[PDB]
């Protein structure tokens, strides 16, 4: 039976969105040539189908992001104290004095994976910037590859994360069932422990120790997210795969598919149209095949990202919006809490798991026959015995005396194998003996 | 209309000089709203209010069909959510 | 897929029995091979899209079957999985190429502000609540449950024994009730 506790916090990075790309096949293939476009129109409406598929991918990514983040109805204001019952909630809620509207953990996440393959932004065009700074640099390229900004901005994602953290810390966990029931954080932790199986005694009698362990775990998470390596591997791998796909598409664009040259407006200037159409057809076919392969790979990656986003939304609805008894689903051991964090094209959860501590060897007792009837244990499942002494619980020592309130009546003693003869206690007999005599 | 990626400085010139390819015969321009995920919102007013996202445009901006003064299409900040007044208290139970 | 069939994939015409009455057999070979290649590419793209859509529909069907097995065939404590709040019931309904469930969820109602009590020390020992998790108190009065008001008096059957009173922060001094003492004093004395 464990004798102490250890409040641990684990991290889990799961992508929920990818790069919303948009490739204009009218500019990628047959950039500005009229006869090239006339020959492309003969092959059918492939460009329309590819544009429809890309728009569907973008809409699916936006819907996944909305279903993952936008889950609460009201936007609960972030508290100003950020210190509830001894648990220091700093570096989790947006600071009212910091210029950015995110937290320290969110800043560390956005300052460690937002490299976005620095040096490859010149390949495709993008209309980046913000309307607040009034710059809004709108860049375009001849390849036609564009990246559409997501619907939910980073500010809105940070606001949703702050609302989730406020609804998890304050108001308990009933904010997910469509209500708002105020409750202190200490009572919330006690109820989480009671739902796990640990009595409220370990929570209330050791509140300072649990708060110190939580603060130490938060500090360790901050240290592991400040200066480390191989962190946020999922989002980094997604960004790298997107960049590699874009680079392969760009390289396939400048490919000589059995023609005079791989660059347009170069075969129409040195050759005759009846002799140039033969070379144009091969390049058109090659570019169409490359773009179809790219669209297929993008569809597969979008399906994978949608599956991951559905899994992340399920995990959020099960761990943040309540207390799930699912084994090894939220964290490592017992869930006991969950805090989501904003991340670029992904969600990083902070599962405040419950891990046991140092153990000790004891003696078991399946049953105890006092006066011919066996007394099987109540909710307290483990009969901790030096030599047939007490009855305790599972997840903690909790030395408690054996009484008639912790055991129920049963049959004889020759039915259970391994029963140890002992004596049971009942507060009624000494009280009656003291009252009468 | 909603152009994919433009600067809203060349599209107006092409429309006023008949240089855009999808040039409709009964098409005009009355207002331009330049923002991220551009398109200039030709035919819609950029109101500083906030309503639920009805037609998702992009970059936190959506579109709907409300009554300004009458019925027309507007643009807002997507109204990311309704405000609440839940305050923490160590001696209050609901 | 239908409209892509009438497409000139580098040939003279996208309609059969027309390039065979105006061209030579050796040229008709290539004129037919081009259309065959184009139609094969279009059909391969269609089959790939159908495979992707079938995988998506299979994932959705597995999710729906899991939801049915968890909500209809029993009572799952999963948060925001069956309905909005507490599941409490589920009724499936037939639908064309789909399933429509009827989750009879449990939603709370109007609330009221109360006072908390982490522990109650009657005679040196703190009585923590056993079953009723919320200690509803006007001024240290009763003990109730969470999901409903249910005004119930504080007794020794709803609370257990613990240590001293200087271990829990916020303990409120109050008195506990036990039905044994009044009954004994009424019967014997």
């Amino acid at each position: 039976i464990p004798t102490n506790f250890s409040i641990s916090i684990t991290t889990e990075v799961m992508p929920v969105s990818m790069a919303k790309t948009s490739v204009d096949c009218n500019m990628y293939i047959c950039g500005d040539s009229t006869e090239c476009a006339n020959l492309l129109l003969q092959y059918g409406s492939f460009c329309t189908q590819l544009n429809r598929a890309l728009s569907g991918i973008a809409a699916e990514q936006d819907r996944n992001t909305r279903e993952v983040f936008a889950q609460v109805k009201q936007m609960y204001k972030t508290p100003t104290l950020k210190y509830f019952g001894g648990f220091n909630f700093s570096q989790i809620l947006p600071d009212p004095l910091k210029p950015t509207k995110r937290s320290f953990i969110e800043d560390l996440l956005f300052n460690k994976v937002t490299l976005a393959d620095a040096g490859f932004m010149k390949q495709y065009g993008e209309c980046l910037g913000d309307i607040n700074a009034r710059d809004l640099i709108c860049a375009q390229k001849f390849n036609g590859l564009t990246v559409l900004p997501p619907l939910l901005t980073d500010d809105m994602i940070a606001a949703y994360t702050a609302a989730l953290v406020s609804g998890t810390a304050t108001a308990g966990w009933t904010f997910g069932a469509g209500a708002a029931l105020q409750i202190p954080f200490a009572m919330q932790m006690a109820y989480r422990f009671n739902g796990i199986g640990v009595t409220q005694n370990v929570l209330y009698e050791n509140q300072k120790q649990i708060a110190n362990q939580f603060n130490k775990a938060i500090s360790q998470i901050q240290e592991s997210l400040t200066t480390t390596s191989t962190a946020l591997g999922k989002l980094q791998d997604v960004v790298n795969q997107n960049a590699q796909a874009l680079n392969t598409l760009v390289k396939q664009l400048s490919s000589n598919f059995g023609a005079i040259s791989s660059v347009l407006n170069d075969i129409l200037s040195r050759l005759d149209p009846p002799e140039a159409e033969v070379q144009i057809d091969r390049l058109i076919t090659g570019r169409l095949q490359s773009l179809q392969t790219y669209v297929t790979q993008q569809l597969i990656r979008a399906a994978e990202i949608r599956a991951s986003a559905n899994l992340a939304a399920t995990k959020m609805s099960e761990c943040v919006l309540g207390q799930s008894k699912r084994v090894d689903f939220c964290g490592k051991g017992y869930h006991l809490m969950s805090f989501p964090q904003a991340a670029p094209h992904g969600v990083v959860f902070l599962h405040v798991t419950y891990v046991p501590s140092q153990e000790r060897n004891f003696t078991t007792a399946p049953a105890i026959c006092h006066e011919g009837k066996a007394y099987f244990p109540r909710e307290g499942v483990f009969v901790f015995n030096g030599t047939s002494w007490f009855i305790t619980q599972r997840n903690f020592f909790s030395p408690q005396i054996i009484t008639t309130d912790n055991t129920f009546v049963s049959g004889n003693c020759d039915v259970v194998i391994g029963i140890i003869n002992n004596t049971v206690y009942d507060p009624l007999q000494p009280e009656l003996d003291s009252f009468k005599e | 209309v909603l152009y994919q990626d433009v600067n809203c400085t060349d599209v107006s010139t092409a429309i006023h000089a008949d240089q855009l390819t999808p040039a409709w015969r009964i098409y005009s321009t009355g207002n331009n709203v330049f923002q991220t995920q551009a398109g200039c919102l030709i035919g819609a007013e950029h109101v500083d209010t906030s309503y639920e996202c009805d037609i998702p445009i992009g970059a936190g901006i959506c579109a709907s069909y409300h009554t300004v003064s009458q019925k027309s299409i507007v643009a807002y900040t997507m109204s990311l959510g309704a405000d609440s007044s839940i305050a923490y208290s160590n001696n209050t139970i609901a």
